[PDB]
């Protein structure tokens, strides 16, 4: 099989498609049951009827993933249900190539369970797994859609590549040299998508009533309708009126999903008996957080310190030439205008010497790094890099993971 | 016409640096003060003479205050305390200024037309001296 | 307070350019004034600021074409000094001019 | 920010703190404390001040304002927006401006032939 | 005006401290003896530390059955005895073979499995890690994961130097104003309003 | 007597209170070694000088004065 099969696996969505499929797969990696008890899979959760009362069960935990039997029957499913998914299909899997991506940090026990896996239940041929972090650099060997942004301003891989991601789980800063990350100089946050999820439960519950049981629809408000500030939190704040927000709660016997209305357009004048919630406040005070955690009452430093943090351990020599060279991956970048604000922030602690440029991939970010390491497995240097099923059945399952992929290695 | 430069922005640091030697010629002194200033287009360090030093202590600013210096005739004027620092007390008496544009020093010139008039009323009456 | 509206855009100091000299005369005297003027410290930073472009059009037309470049300084760990050597120089004889 | 005034302490500097205030005004509706940074600490200790007077805060130009003692009654918030508007003639301005303390002049009637370039 | 002359009293006055003053009035008192007896025998403090991260973590999750297991895991992770954090401290299963054969019916609309099995030690040790039913507590004590590498993981991914470098920003308890800013009476929160000061009263003033 | 003073040196631990310190002045073309007595001293330490600057005494008066 000369195209490798191409699989992203997130702790909120999976991504997985074969390298000749220019977009992945979308499917969810989680289990819900409702109060009766019927539970419904991961690419069901969305053709359910009731979201009143969900219980959420997903094998991703905080730091990694424990659960492997629950992982597998997922992987089945999207990887085995032709029907399911147009087009693709596959039979066996014995001469196709993987590539995966798994969490920078993972531990060694959950690493060399998902190489045992993955080699023998499978049966694939050759593998290359790492983080999505190492994938990045690669993208000087194709020509795409790429926006930048200069805080300063008002072979084919890159050596120097500052890798930012804001995923469901959580938020790492990795600094990459040579296209081999410096493990000793990683920094991680834990805002992620839950710590999102959870804080507009709780203001909406202080604001109105409880909705805590109720995940599904505060994670799709949070989808629609949440940005951060353009400038500052205190503009923000003064022109909070103007920037007001309506938010139609749906009706099951009418709606599964709501709708964001927007008082200055009148494209929306049919009434409805359901009540509307008004959003000022909360539209742009959660993503405040990233910036200054005292707003939520949280003692964690935050990013800007995280990332001063990480330059500071990393070489003196290229500490300017990383923030050159900055792009930002993950679901959590989809809000507006959080890069410019991002790199503006970043740029005022800075000394004048040294310029700040972010780079930004268009729509969502999961795609992007997807496609990222599509064209890694397209490279010939993946070709290098693979590793051989005889290899690995010649070695002991701990040395591929303690010598090729494994941190270990390059720590 | 006449060109000046100025250095502005919110103090983040100042440090007297106090020389070890005596030297015979003086008793105690700074050697020299070192200054960080930030902008919202970067941050600049600088490195002070004692007059400027002595200026700018009279002038009884403090980290977290926006200040003015000027290079040609060593003026330091104190603009105001940064807005960053307006939810610090609930109440306080001294007003808050928005941080500066501009990485820290800049150079401009001004064009301004005086007639000989002003220039005689000027000399005739100066403004200078701290004299009683 | 009104009308200390910013003025440091459209005026002058009026006494560094010596239109004052009316108060000169209480610490000054003529010979002292005489040998400042003719002992005035010229014609070193023009010396100065020749030693530094020496070295300035030598790291010009060695590999000035592409140092300042944004694109060659974003990954290159000689090019980006290169360019930062060169702005630092640039910067010191704009000091030493003014 | 006015009204009655109930509470009010004030400490030296400590090492832990160079200088802690806290007051407490009530009004009609409201009874809150505030922070004191230091420079309002001797504002206030500038003048003697009792509790249970009306006095009112001007936190922009940071003086104080003693409204009378509890003879008024409070009426509502603390803080509140309003403008205050001043009506001056053109040659009390050019008399301001004509000197290092103008308006003293507004009443002694020395003003001396203000110059051309003023006006 | 100003008054030249003061009365002044050696002993009672001192320019150090300056002090004024002025249905049944009853002052609040705490009948907790725990509480009690904490008072009499003790940038922020651990305690502060621990309510922070235990209000995190509680927020981090997804489930309302998956609250009470979260305290464990904190003290876990943290390494503070359990109980104790949990007693002093006040806040605020996934696998069920039935479920597993349910899923099974459940995506058994198409599947294109290749059956196959040898008995051999490697596909013994497969049979385990696939049935496992391990929480990531039960591999965070377990002895196979070095404590060096626990570290790593844990106590060295956190950054240590830069506690905080943008300015503080506080704001109304209630809406988060920040033009008034008042702390309460009582609980020392910040109040910017009436209707704030209204409904933080009489829900968020518990120590009132 | 106008020119660059080289180096100070007062011995104000080894005797103290004017000790009779020396201090040399150069020139583009000559340079010498001058004595300083008590005056010279209490005089200097107004207007410090710290070497390495053109200054004028006068020969009359004894009046110091930085160029
Ligand atoms: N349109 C959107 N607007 C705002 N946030 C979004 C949007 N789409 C996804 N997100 C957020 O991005 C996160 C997805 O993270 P993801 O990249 O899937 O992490 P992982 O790859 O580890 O699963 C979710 O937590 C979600 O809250
Ligand atoms: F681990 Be994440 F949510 F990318
Ligand atoms: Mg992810
Ligand atoms: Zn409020
Ligand atoms: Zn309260």
């Amino acid at each position: 099989e000369t195209p490798p099969i191409v699989i992203d696996n997130g702790s909120y969505e999976i991504k997985f498609g074969p390298s000749t499929n220019k977009k992945p797969f979308r499917a969810l990696n989680a289990l819900a049951k409702d109060k009766f008890g019927t539970s419904y899979l991961s690419n069901h959760i969305k053709n359910i009827k009731d979201i009143s009362s969900i219980t959420f069960r997903r094998p991703h935990e905080l730091g990694q993933l424990t659960l492997w039997e629950l992982e597998s029957c997922i992987w089945d499913y999207c990887l085995f249900n032709p029907s399911e998914f147009d087009g693709f299909d596959l039979k066996e899997g014995k001469g196709h190539h993987l590539v995966a991506s798994e969490s920078c940090m993972t531990l060694p026990e959950l690493s060399k369970h998902a190489d045992q896996v993955i080699f023998e239940e499978y049966e694939f041929d050759s593998l290359f797994k790492s983080p999505v972090a190492v994938f990045v650099p690669f993208t000087k060997s194709y020509k795409g859609e790429m926006r930048t942004i200069s805080g300063k301003d008002e072979s084919d891989y890159h050596d120097f590549q500052l890798v930012i991601d804001s995923g469901f789980n959580c938020t790492w800063i990795i600094p990459v040299l040579k296209g081999i990350p410096y493990y000793k100089a990683v920094k991680k946050l834990d805002i992620g998508g839950r710590f999102l999820t959870g804080l507009l439960k709780e203001t909406l519950s202080f604001r109105h009533y409880n909705m805590m049981d109720e995940t599904i629809l505060v994670n799709n408000i949070k989808e629609q309708c949440l940005f951060v500030s353009p400038v500052s939190y205190f503009d923000s704040f003064k022109t909070k009126d103007k920037h007001a927000l309506e938010y139609v709660l749906p009706d099951f016997q009418t709606s599964f999903l709501g709708y964001v209305r927007n008082p200055r357009k009148e494209n929306v004048p049919l009434p409805e008996d359901a009540q509307i919630i008004t959003l000022t406040d909360e539209l742009f005070t959660i993503p405040e957080t990233f910036f200054h955690p005292e707003i939520s009452q949280i003692t964690k430093p935050g990013i800007v310190e995280a990332i001063l943090e990480s330059l500071s351990m990393l070489p003196e020599i290229v500490r300017p030439l990383m923030v050159g060279n900055i792009v930002c991956t993950g679901g959590n970048f989809n809000l507006p205008n959080f890069a410019q604000r991002l790199a503006a922030e970043l740029q005022r602690q800075l000394p004048t010497d040294w310029t700040c440029h972010v780079s930004v991939p268009e729509g969502d970010c999961a795609l992007f790094g997807w496609e990222v390491m599509s064209q890694f497995a397209k490279t010939d240097s993946y070709r290098k890099a693979r590793v051989t099923r005889e290899e690995y059945y010649e070695h002991g399952p701990d040395w591929c993971t303690k010598h090729r992929f494994g941190y270990q290695n390059w720590i | 016409k006449e060109t000046k430069e100025v250095y502005e922005g919110e103090v983040t640091e100042l440090t007297p640096e106090d020389a070890e030697n005596p030297l015979g010629g003086y008793g105690k002194t700074i050697s020299h003060v070192i200054v960080g200033l930030k902008s919202a287009k970067g941050t600049k360090t600088l490195r002070l003479d004692p007059t400027i030093y002595e200026s700018i202590q009279r002038e009884k600013v403090s980290i977290g205050d926006v200040i003015y210096i000027e290079a040609n005739t060593g003026a330091v004027k104190r603009v105001g305390r940064s807005d960053a620092y307006a939810t610090e007390f609930d109440l306080e008496t001294e007003e808050y200024v928005p941080l500066p544009k501009g990485e820290v020093h800049k150079k401009k010139e001004i064009v301004q037309d005086v007639t000989l008039h002003d220039l005689d009323v000027a000399n005739a009456r100066p403004q200078g001296g701290q004299d009683v | 307070k009104l009308f200390k509206k910013n003025n440091q855009v459209n005026r002058v100091d009026l006494d560094f350019l010596n239109l004052v000299f009316t108060l000169n005369d209480k610490d000054l005297t003529s010979y002292h004034a005489e040998e400042i003027s003719k002992l005035t410290c010229v014609k070193n930073f023009v010396e100065e600021v020749n030693k530094l472009r020496e070295t300035n059009k030598q790291l010009q037309e060695e590999f000035g074409e592409a140092s300042f470049l944004n694109f060659q300084d974003a990954n290159q760990y000689f090019k980006y000094s290169n360019k930062q050597k060169l702005e630092g120089t640039v910067d010191m004889l704009n000091f030493l001019k003014m | 920010i006015e009204g009655e005034v109930v509470e009010i302490q004030i400490d030296r500097s400590i090492t832990g703190g160079h200088k802690q205030g806290k007051l407490t005004i009530k009004t009609t509706d409201m009874e809150t404390i505030y922070e004191l940074g230091n420079k309002m600490i001797d504002g206030l200790t500038k003048e003697k001040v009792l509790a249970g007077d009306v006095i009112s805060i001007d936190k922009a130009s940071g003086k104080i304002t003693k409204l009378g003692r509890s003879v008024q009654c409070p009426e509502g918030e603390l803080q509140k927006r309003k403008t205050v508007v001043h009506t001056v003639s053109l040659h009390e301005i050019d008399v301001i401006n004509s000197r290092t303390q103008g308006f003293l002049a507004l009443f002694t009637g020395d003003t001396g032939e203000i110059r051309s370039e003023v006006r | 005006m100003k008054a030249l002359v003061e009365e002044i009293d050696k002993k009672t006055y001192n320019p150090d401290i300056y002090f004024t003053s002025l249905s049944r009035p009853v002052k609040r008192i705490n009948y907790s003896l725990a509480d009690l007896e904490a008072r009499l025998y003790t940038r922020y403090t651990q305690q502060e530390i621990l309510q922070s991260d235990r209000r995190f973590m509680e927020l981090n999750t997804e489930n309302f059955s998956d609250l009470p297991n979260v305290p464990t895991l904190l003290s876990d992770l943290t390494g503070v005895p359990r109980d104790r954090i949990e007693s002093t401290t006040k806040p605020i299963w996934v696998l069920k073979p039935e479920t597993l054969r349910e899923i099974q019916l459940s995506y058994k609309s198409t599947k294109l499995p290749k059956p196959k099995r040898k008995n051999t030690n490697r596909i013994v040790a497969l049979k385990k890690v696939l049935s496992s039913k391990r929480n990531l507590h039960s591999f965070l004590d377990s002895a196979l994961l070095n404590l060096m590498d626990k570290n790593v993981i844990y106590h060295n991914v956190y950054n240590k130097r830069y506690f905080k470098v943008l300015p503080l920003i506080t704001t109304c308890s209630i809406c988060g104003g920040y033009d008034s800013i008042s702390s309460c009476v009582n609980c020392g929160n910040k109040i910017c309003s009436v209707s704030c000061f209204k409904l933080h009263n009489e829900t968020r003033c518990r120590n009132r």
